[PDB]
């Protein structure tokens, strides 16, 4: 869970489609984006790496 | 004329092709771009498999089309 | 989960995918059906396959069970209507959506794998003898997915 939080988060500007929820960023959420220059939700990413540990876009390894 | 070939997850990739390019052609380009072989490929449009031989023009794909990559 | 569905559900409203078709039974939002044309290319030309879509509550994050309801002559799908799919299994991702599944299901009914099979017999016949692979699988798809 710690390697989860030593990753690129940041706050919110553009606003896009988060892939997972395929819901537009709005004020209030927080983003984070992976190696692979992916960004997501904190939120969803967080529920996703939680049980695998791919990029969910290019499948490459975190 | 530039296409766009988008995978199913969302990966979108630009590629810049000729009307005369086979499909096979655009698996190298896209081997060129991404660095996966042509053989693990499928390419899909207008919901039609595209064979390995046939051109851009046979499918009618013309500017700012896209096309859609299948892994294996 | 139930919002993520009910948006690709209007997605599908919005953007109908070629050949294929999806959507809730009743007033069950985890439970769909699909239909599937089969691809002119193939073998399974005019046939029309139903398909059941069952999703976890835990979705996107786990992929559905998707399995054929209509029977199909294919080396990657058995009796059971399971689909030997990479993206069904081990390669799932919560970027997927139902109607990538099913542009999948269909390039799969175009370009089948029987290196890898689900039914093996199938996959003999199919890397054997391809004539009765494809005579077989057309007198199925117009005994089980054509008349009526
Ligand atoms: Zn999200
Ligand atoms: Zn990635």
């Amino acid at each position: 869970k710690e390697q989860i939080d030593n990753l690129a988060m940041r706050s919110f500007d553009a606003l896009k489609t988060c892939s997972v929820c395929i819901t537009e960023y709005t004020e209030g959420n927080k983003l984070r984006k992976l190696p692979c220059s992916h960004e997501y939700h904190v939120h969803c990413i967080d529920r996703w790496l939680s049980e695998n540990s791919t990029c969910p876009i290019c499948r490459r390894a975190v | 004329m530039q296409i766009f070939v988008k995978t199913l997850t969302g990966k979108t990739i630009t590629l810049e092709v000729e009307p005369s390019d086979t499909i096979e052609n655009v698996k190298a380009k896209i081997q060129d771009k991404e660095g996966i072989p042509p053989d693990q490929q499928r390419l899909i449009f207008a919901g039609k498999q595209l064979e390995d031989g046939r051109t851009l023009s046979d499918y009618n794909i013309q500017k700012e089309s896209t096309l859609h990559l299948v892994l294996r | 989960a139930l919002k993520r569905i009910h948006k690709e559900l209007n997605d599908l409203a919005r953007d109908p995918p070629a050949q294929s078709r999806a959507g809730p039974v009743g007033d069950d939002m985890f439970h769909w059906q699909a239909t599937i044309m089969g691809p002119n290319d193939s073998p399974y030309q005019g046939g029309v396959f139903f398909l059941t879509i069952h999703f976890p509550t835990d979705y996107p994050f786990k992929p559905p069970k998707v399995a054929f309801t209509t029977r199909i002559y294919h080396p990657n799908i058995n009796s059971n209507g399971s689909i030997k799919l990479d993206i069904l299994r081990s390669q799932w991702s919560p970027a997927l959506t139902i109607s990538k599944v099913l542009l999948s299901i269909s390039s799969l009914l175009s370009d089948p794998n029987p290196d890898d099979p689900l039914v093996p017999e199938i996959a003999r016949i199919y890397k054997t003898d391809r004539e009765k692979y494809n005579r077989i699988a057309r007198e199925w798809t117009q005994k089980y997915a054509m008349l009526e």
